[PDB]
């Protein structure tokens, strides 16, 4: 691997990072949870499901 | 005492006191103190990666992951902080994955302690992707079937001219942050062997040596431009002058490399037993050197002791984590000059493992040694 | 599948071969350059035999349980009775490999480095037959009528009972996958031939001697294992046909084996364990695990033990 190939893992992430290319967020930016863990789906819920799921986690 | 009397949690009193016991060879004490503050507190990127350095000195990686795993199981969001990236990058440079040391400092490298520390490990892989001796005669006229190649000589040269970009990265905040900058820079001028840009890394070199005298890092410079130039007589002085000197923290790594390239100078000077004291030294101040163990196992095979060039090769084969099949080959055809034709195959075995269409060791070592075995 | 350790001994130096007495009450290991005498029940050493001067690189044992065979790196063969004593020695072309005394008429033979030595026995000569190859290990058909042969090339030969070659295979690939044993499947009307005897007595002899220098094979049931440093282990049959496929390996096997049954087999070698196999040669479970190489791994007579060296 690059240097580039490697900084990948920073490169997509530094658009919420920072603002104008002046300032830097990342301390706030603890709080957020993934996007992938972040995205919702247009599918139904019914309770015996619902707490089942919830309760295999 | 006193401050550990007045507060025992106190990490930096922990610390130094550890560092204290390292100098006065207490290292089993040492190491207890910053395991005790780990069960303290679990969660401690400075204390962690002190330890990992202690056990890299006592050649004793194996202890480590017990301290990764104590970290997640007190925060499971560990693995995200730039401070673990850092101390678990720091490890993969030491069991021999290079590749993955530079994922893990990557992931780090922005942070303003863990970040910076680990962008000057990213730059030593980056400038010197194998560990080698730079200019070092033993082995840099070897590896030509690679060495020769556009595709070894193209991606390392890239990797050298994008260490001057994270160096870059490297803001300094103090004078000698920008002269450690600024010499690295010239380390990734040498290390392009453009002669242009190793006199002008030579001349930075001489220049911070006149204003600092004992500055290591800028005279394992000149010696390295002055050797990459076919000057070796002006590198071997200037090599000599840094092994007089007393050993430290700080200056050790260009100390342990600066033992090494000299060493390899006394192994074309033929005299190996000034080679032999500069390769015991560095494993003295830090007993994980494997490159400090390979040349070391060459001088036993040249002596004919091919059992103790088998011990120095085992070393190398097993802290290679078994991805060096030159040492692979050596380890196997000293176990069948040894009449241990049995190891030699298990050896030979490993070797085809760690790589398929590996040449030569098939027919030469592992049909001699099966050829032996009933004779 | 369950196997339990019944008893353990160290041996000075590396052991090469192993012979079961035939109603399993004595071991013999051919140990660096002495026969070593072992109780099958708890492993109390009885005797080194002392013969040889040189590496015993094996040990066979005929199945009236009268006389055994042991092969050395000085050259000789001796022929101890079972009260311990080499009443007819013998001197062969080069160091010996494998010896295997023949099931119905105790014909021995004894293999080398380019000649293999067959002889019936207490007749005055022996048949130094000359080989293409390194004869690496020597087994005989289960009914006595041939003796198949692998060599360190990578071939099986079989040749008859007088020692003219018959039928051969070759691994594909030659001298790349030696051929370091050989065993035919016990699984026929023969294996209860000398399952009867009780006589109470044995010969007796002053001092040691010298002895001095075919078709519908389709038809022939036998059944062959061959396991080579190919890694592999390939079933045959006395036509030269392949049984199925090659059941791979990821180690140098040695020392394919079976019980007197004919239906499990043992597989030793680099490994570092003994294996246990179906006759088909799908795997069934883990023998004990060792700290070193396994060379031999030899089933008791009549029964579920299993020795190892």
């Amino acid at each position: 691997m690059t240097y580039r190939d490697l900084d990948n893992d920073l490169m997509k992430y530094s658009a919420i990072q920072t603002l104008d290319g002046e300032i830097d967020l990342k301390l706030l930016t603890k709080v957020l949870a993934p996007e992938h863990e972040v995205r919702e789906d247009d599918v139904g819920w019914d309770w015996d499901h619902l707490f089942t799921e919830v309760s295999s986690e | 005492a006193l401050l550990l009397q007045s507060d025992q949690d106190n990490e930096a009193a922990t610390m130094m006191m550890a560092d204290l016991m390292f100098r006065k060879q207490d290292y089993e004490q040492a190491v207890f103190h910053l395991q005790q503050l780990l069960e303290r507190k679990p969660d401690n990127y400075m204390t962690l990666s002190r330890l990992i350095d202690l056990l890299r000195r006592c050649g004793k990686l194996e202890d480590v992951p017990r301290f990764f795993s104590m970290a997640e199981k007190r925060n499971s969001r560990a693995k995200l902080e730039p401070g673990f990236q850092y101390c678990k990058g720091l490890y993969l440079w030491y069991t021999g994955e290079p590749n993955d040391a530079l994922r893990h400092f990557n992931k780090a490298r922005k942070d303003r302690d863990w970040g910076q520390n680990a962008l000057y490990n990213m730059i030593e892989i980056c400038l010197n992707p194998d560990n080698e001796t730079v200019g070092g005669e033993v082995f840099e006229n070897l590896d030509g079937d690679l060495g020769n190649s556009t595709e070894k000589q193209e991606s390392v040269q890239l990797a050298v001219r994008t260490a001057e970009k994270l160096l870059k990265e490297l803001k300094p905040q103090t004078v000698q942050g920008h002269v450690q900058l600024r010499i690295m820079e010239n380390y990734c001028l040498m290390a392009t062997k453009q002669k242009s840009n190793v006199e002008q890394a030579l001349n930075t070199f001489t220049e911070i040596a006149a204003s600092e005298k004992e500055h290591i890092p800028a005279l394992l410079g000149m010696a390295t431009a002055y050797m990459i130039l076919k000057q070796t007589p002006r590198a071997r002085n200037q090599l000599k002058r840094i092994a007089k000197m007393n050993w430290n923290a700080i200056d050790a790594e260009e100390f342990e490399k600066s033992w090494l390239l000299l060493a390899d100078i006394y192994i074309q000077s033929a005299k190996y037993d000034m080679a032999e004291d500069l390769l015991k030294r560095c494993l003295r101040h830090n007993r994980s050197c494997c490159k400090a163990y390979e040349y070391m196992g060459y001088i036993m095979e040249k002596e004919q002791a091919y059992t103790d060039a088998a011990l120095n090769y085992e070393m190398a084969w097993k802290y290679s984590n078994r991805t060096n099949p030159a040492v692979g080959y050596k380890l196997a055809f000293n176990y069948l000059k040894a009449k241990r034709y049995v190891d030699s195959i298990d050896i030979c075995h490993q070797v085809l493992e760690a790589h398929p269409t590996y040449p030569k060791i098939r027919k030469d070592i592992l049909d001699k040694a099966r050829a032996s075995l009933r004779p | 599948m369950r196997a339990v350790l019944t008893w353990r001994d160290k041996a000075e130096h590396c052991i090469n071969d192993i012979a079961f007495k035939p109603d399993g009450t004595q071991l013999i290991l051919a140990a660096g350059s002495r026969l070593l005498v072992y109780d099958t029940s708890d492993g109390t050493l009885l005797q080194p035999l002392k013969g040889h001067k040189d590496t015993v690189y094996c040990v066979a044992y005929a199945k009236d349980g009268k006389r055994f065979a042991s092969g050395s790196a000085d050259k000789s063969v001796i022929i101890w009775t079972s009260k311990l004593e080499g009443i007819l020695k013998y001197t062969h072309n080069d160091a010996i490999q494998c010896v295997s005394y023949n099931p119905i008429t105790h014909q021995l033979a004894s293999c080398s480095s380019s000649d293999f030595g067959l002889w019936s026995p207490e007749q005055k000569s022996v048949s130094k037959h000359k080989s293409s190859s390194k004869i690496i290990c020597c087994s005989w058909t289960n009914d006595g009528q041939y003796l198949a042969l692998g060599m360190f090339n990578g071939i099986i030969s079989i040749r008859n009972k007088n020692g003219e070659e018959k039928v051969k295979i070759e691994r594909p690939g030659g001298s790349l996958s030696p051929i370091w044993s050989i065993c035919w499947n016990p699984s026929s009307r023969w294996e209860s031939f000398w399952m009867n005897r009780e006589n109470e007595d044995a010969e007796d002899v002053i001092v040691n001697r010298y002895i001095q220098e075919d078709d519908n094979l389709e038809e022939r049931n036998d059944i062959l294992a061959v396991a080579d440093w190919g890694q592999k282990v390939s079933f045959y049959q006395l036509s030269g046909k392949q049984i199925g496929k090659d059941r791979a390996l990821n180690f140098d096997p040695c020392c394919i084996s079976y019980f007197t049954k004919g239906e499990y087999i043992l597989l030793g070698g680099s490994d570092k364990q003994v294996s246990l196999f179906t006759k088909d040669g799908v795997r069934l479970g883990t023998v004990g695990e060792q700290n070193s190489w396994v060379w031999t791994c030899q089933a008791k007579p009549d029964s579920n033990y299993v020795v190892v060296g």
